[PDB]
RNA sequence: UUCCUCGUGGCCCAAUGGUCACGGCGUCUGGCUCGAACCAGAAGAUUCCAGGUUCAAGUCCUGGCGGGGAAGCCA
RNA sequence: AAUCCUGGAUGGAACGACGAA
RNA sequence: GGUGAAAUUCUUGGAUUUAUUGAAGACUAACUACUGCGAAAGCAUUUGCCAAGGACGUUUUCAUUAAUCAAGAACGAAAGUUAGGGGAUCGAAGAUGAUCAGAUACCGUCGUAGUCUUAACCAUAAACUAUGCCGACUAGGGAUCGGGUGGUGUUUUUUUAAUGACCCACUCGGCACCUUACGAGAAAUCAAAGUCUUUGGGUUCUGGGGGGAGUAUGGUCGCAAGGCUGAAACUUAAAGGAAUUG
C-alpha cells in the first residue's frame, strides 16, 4: 500500500478546457531533490501538500 | 459550375454527337 | 488581386525546384514555397536528464542531440499555430522575430 | 489492445534464460581494451554446436569505450566474430561509422559540403569502401555569411581525397588501417594537402565497410590476440 | 563490473516498443509494447503504457543478470514522420528510475536519401 | 390445364404448436432547433376467407380466393 | 569562496431557407 | 497495425520486433539559399567521354552583315496513346472497413493502368513575372553570382615565393532586393506598369458589354484522346476590376 508525499512549491496555472484543473511543481517530501509537475483537481496553494497513488508520471506542461 | 467540369461535360457530348452521326456516316 | 510579390515563394530564376511532402499530410509543397524548421532538440527533455545523469555510467558524457527538418503546407502550419496570418503591412516583414 | 485477438492460433512454459549461457567478447589487440562486454546463446547441443550460430554475430560499440578517451565518443566500431575457444569469443574489424548526432552537427547550412568515396583493396586482401566527408569554413577577416566553393574546388578537393585514400590503404593491411585511423592523422593529410585549395573544416572521414573478406587464415587472426 | 545489454526503444505514434537485446542483438529479452500494458488502441501510444512496458524489462534484465544497457531510440522513420512519439521518453526515464544504468543513447532512426515516395497523394491526407 | 410455392400492422420482413405475435421504415406526441438529422417515447394485427386436429393453432390438415414460378415435347 | 546547461504538437459530427425591395 | 475513434487486415503455422545477409527497381535527402545554368519546358550522387553556350578580357578580325517578324519550321511539364522491357514504392479505376440521413466522397487496408526506360505519337497547362522582343534615358542604398583590374591589405605554404581562400576600392554582365515618388496608375501597386491629351524610337500578336460558346458546321493535323481554325440564331442591363465601412 504505497503512497507519496509531495509538497507544493510552485502554482504554475489553470489548464483544462473548463478551467477545473491545475498545474504544480512539487517537491516530494520523501527523497527530496525530486520535482515533479503534476495536475490537481480542486484549489490549491503553495505549501499545500498532495498524495500521489503513484509518483512516476507528470502531465504534459502547457508551453 | 466549374469551368473544368463543364469542359469535360462538353468533351462527353461532342464525343456523343460524334459517334451517333458516324452511325449514318 | 496580387497579394504577394514574391507570390508565394522564393522562385526567381529557376521555373522548377522539385517539390517535397509535408510531414504532416504528405502534400507535395515545393521547396520553396515551403516553410523550413529545424527541431533541434535535447533527445531526452529537461526534465528527466537529472535522472539520466544519476543512473548513468560514464559520467561528464554528452547527451547528444536529434536533429530534424521539419516542412509544412502552408494548411498545416497555419493549423499548427506556426506562421499563422499577419496584418498587410507585417507581411512585407521576413526576418524572424 | 490485450483482449482484442481474435484467434492466437491458425490452427486451433519453458522459459529458456536457464537454457542459456554466455561469453564474453574479446577484441584484437590495435584497442587498448579487449573486454568488450557479453553475449548470450542457446547451450551447444548435438544438433546445433552454438558455435557455429554464434561464429556470424556483429556488434557494435563505441571507440571511446574500446580507447577510455572520449574524445573518439562518436566513431562507432563494428566487430565480427570469428573464432570460440572456450568461452572468451575473438573478434575482428567489420567496419566504423559515425553517429548521426555528430553527423547532424557537422551539417549546418550556409557552407558547402563535399563528400568522396573510393572502393580500394588492402594488403590482405580485403575489399573495402572508405568513405570521407568535409565541409567548407568561413575565414577569420571573413564578412560573406556563406563561404561556398566554385564547384571545381569541390572535384579538385575530392580528386585528392580519393588519391590520398587510395595511396595510404594500399600499404595498409586491416589492422594497419585501424591504427591509421583512430589517432585520425588521416585527416590531418587531408587538410594539409588541402588547405592549398580551400579551408576544409570538420575533415572527420566516414563510415567505412568491408565488401568481401579473404579466406579466415586463423593464424593472422591469432596474431591479434597475444 | 558492469553487465551491458541494448534497449532499442521504437517509440511511434499509435504504439510503442521495448525491447532489450545483448550487444549482437541476436539474442532478445523482454519484449513488451504499451498495448500489452493496456486496453484501448488510443492509449498503446501513451507515457504510463511505455513506462509500464519499462519496468518490466528493467525487472526481466535485473531477474537475468543485465545491469546496464544502451539506448537506440528510433521512430517510423523511412518516408514517414522521423519525430519520434511520445512514449520514448518516457519508457528512458522509467527503465532509469528502475535500478538499470544507462550508457551511450543514439538515434537510429532509418533516414533515406529521397528514397521512393510518401503516401497520401499530391495533394495530401485531407481532413 | 398440371406441378410447386406464397399470403402476417400503412410498406418490406421474421416466427420452435406453448403469451391477442419479433424487427426496420412509415405515422403520432414531446424535446433540442424554423424544417431536416438526432434524442426520448407511444399506438396500430381479427396472421386472405370457410372448416378440422389439439388443452392451445399464425404455425399442423382439407377446400376456395388472389400473386408468382416451371412445364406444355415426337410429329 | 563553491558553482556545467537547456524548452515543446495535432485530436470527430454540424444539411437547408420563395422572390420583392 | 492503423485512426478523431474504430473496423476491415496480419498473428502459437510465431505476426509486429531484433540481427545478419541477398535481390529488385525507383529516387538523389540533410548541404539546398529571396543562389546557379537553360530559349522555354526544365535541370541537384561520383567519375570519364562527346559536342555546345553565356558573361569577362582583348590596342585581334569582317565590316552594317542588323531589330521584330503573317507563312513555315525546332523543342515543348504532367496526363494520355502504340509497341517492347522493367514493374520496388505510390496509385485515376475497382474492391473493401468505417463515417454519414445517404457517402460508389473525404479517413483506413488492398490494388490493376500509370509511375521508370527504349522507339514513336500527342502539342496542351494558373506552360504565370497572369507583365511581347530590340533600344535609349530617368532617384538613392547595400548585399550577392560569374569574370576582370588595383592595393607595400590578412592568412597558408618553403618565416618568405607564384598560387589559392578572405578584406577593401572599382568595374562589366546577371537572379533579385530595400527605401522614396519627381513620375505613372482606377486603385491594389510599379525603377518599370516611368519618360503617354506637353499625346509619334522600332516592330510582332491579341481584344471591343456579358452569355450562347471556344459551342455548331466546314476544313486541317492526329491511331485515338483531342488540337489549331472558328460563327450565327436567340438572350440580357448590367456581368466585371480595385479598394471602402459594416
Ligand atoms: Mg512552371
Ligand atoms: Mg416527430
Ligand atoms: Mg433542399
Ligand atoms: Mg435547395
Ligand atoms: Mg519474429
Ligand atoms: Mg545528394
Ligand atoms: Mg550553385
Ligand atoms: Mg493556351
Ligand atoms: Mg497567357
Ligand atoms: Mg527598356
Ligand atoms: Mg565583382
Ligand atoms: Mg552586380
Ligand atoms: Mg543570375
Ligand atoms: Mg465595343
Ligand atoms: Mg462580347
Ligand atoms: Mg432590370
Ligand atoms: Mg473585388
Amino acid at each position: 500500500t504505497p503512497v507519496t508525499l509531495a509538497k507544493v512549491i510552485k502554482v504554475l496555472g489553470r489548464t483544462g478546457s473548463r478551467g477545473g484543473v491545475t498545474q504544480v511543481r512539487v517537491e516530494f517530501l520523501e527523497d527530496t531533490s525530486r520535482t515533479i509537475v503534476r495536475n490537481v483537481k480542486g484549489p490549491v496553494r503553495e505549501n499545500d501538500i498532495l498524495v500521489l497513488m503513484e509518483s512516476e508520471r507528470e502531465a504534459r506542461r502547457l508551453r | 459550375m466549374r469551368a473544368k467540369w463543364r469542359k469535360k461535360r462538353t468533351r462527353r457530348l461532342k464525343r456523343k454527337r460524334r459517334k451517333v452521326r458516324a452511325r449514318s456516316k | 488581386p496580387k497579394k504577394r510579390a514574391s507570390n508565394g515563394r522564393n522562385k526567381k530564376g529557376r521555373g522548377h525546384v522539385k517539390p517535397v511532402r509535408c510531414v504532416n499530410c504528405s502534400k507535395s509543397i515545393p521547396k520553396d514555397k515551403a516553410i523550413k524548421r529545424m527541431a533541434i532538440r535535447n533527445i531526452v527533455e529537461a526534465a528527466a536528464v537529472r535522472d539520466l545523469s544519476e543512473a548513468s555510467v560514464y559520467p561528464e558524457y554528452a547527451l547528444p542531440k536529434t536533429y530534424n527538418k521539419l516542412h509544412y503546407c502552408v494548411s498545416c502550419a497555419i493549423h499548427a499555430r506556426i506562421v499563422r496570418v499577419r496584418s498587410r503591412e507585417d507581411r512585407k516583414n521576413r526576418a524572424p522575430p | 489492445a490485450v483482449g482484442k485477438n481474435k484467434r492466437l492460433s491458425k490452427g486451433k512454459v519453458v522459459d529458456p534464460f536457464t537454457r542459456k549461457e554466455w561469453f564474453d567478447i574479446k577484441a584484437p589487440s590495435t584497442f587498448e581494451n579487449r573486454n568488450v562486454g557479453k553475449t548470450l546463446v542457446n547451450k551447444s547441443t548435438g544438433l546445433k554446436s552454438a558455435s557455429d550460430a554464434l561464429k556470424g554475430r556483429v556488434v557494435e560499440v563505441c571507440l571511446a569505450d574500446l580507447q577510455g578517451s572520449e574524445d573518439h565518443s562518436f566513431r562507432k566500431i563494428k566487430l565480427r566474430v570469428d573464432e570460440v575457444q572456450g568461452k572468451n569469443l575473438l573478434t575482428n574489424f567489420h567496419g566504423m561509422d559515425f553517429t548521426t548526432d555528430k553527423l547532424r552537427s557537422m551539417v549546418r547550412k550556409w557552407q558547402t559540403l563535399i563528400e568522396a568515396n573510393v572502393t580500394v583493396k588492402t594488403s590482405d586482401d580485403y575489399v573495402l569502401r572508405i568513405f570521407a566527408i568535409a565541409f567548407t569554413r568561413k575565414q577569420a577577416n571573413q564578412v560573406k555569411r556563406h563561404s561556398y566553393a566554385q564547384s571545381s574546388h569541390i572535384r579538385a578537393i575530392r580528386k585528392v581525397i580519393s588519391e590520398i585514400l587510395t595511396k595510404e590503404v594500399q600499404g595498409s593491411t586491416l589492422a594497419q588501417l585501424t591504427s591509421k585511423l583512430i589517432p585520425e592523422v588521416i585527416n590531418k593529410e587531408i587538410e594539409n594537402a588541402t588547405k592549398d585549395i580551400f579551408p576544409l573544416q570538420n575533415i572527420h572521414v566516414r563510415k567505412v565497410k568491408l565488401l568481401k573478406q579473404p579466406k579466415f587464415d586463423v593464424g593472422a587472426l591469432m596474431a591479434l590476440h597475444g | 563490473s558492469q553487465v551491458f545489454g541494448v534497449a532499442r526503444i521504437y517509440a511511434s505514434f499509435n504504439d510503442t516498443f521495448v525491447h532489450v537485446t545483448d550487444l549482437s542483438g541476436k539474442e532478445t529479452i523482454a519484449r513488451v509494447t504499451g498495448g500489452m500494458k493496456v486496453k484501448a488502441d488510443r492509449d498503446e501510444s501513451s507515457p504510463y503504457a511505455a513506462m509500464l512496458a519499462a519496468q518490466d524489462v528493467a525487472a526481466k534484465c535485473k531477474e537475468v543478470g543485465i545491469t546496464a544497457v544502451h539506448v537506440k531510440i528510433r521512430a517510423t522513420g523511412g518516408t514517414r514522420t522521423k519525430t519520434p512519439g511520445p512514449g520514448g521518453q518516457a519508457a528512458l526515464r522509467a527503465l532509469a528510475r528502475s535500478g538499470l544504468r544507462i550508457g551511450r543513447i543514439e538515434d537510429v532512426t532509418p533516414v533515406p536519401s529521397d528514397s521512393t515516395r510518401k503516401k497520401g497523394g499530391r495533394r495530401g491526407r485531407r481532413l
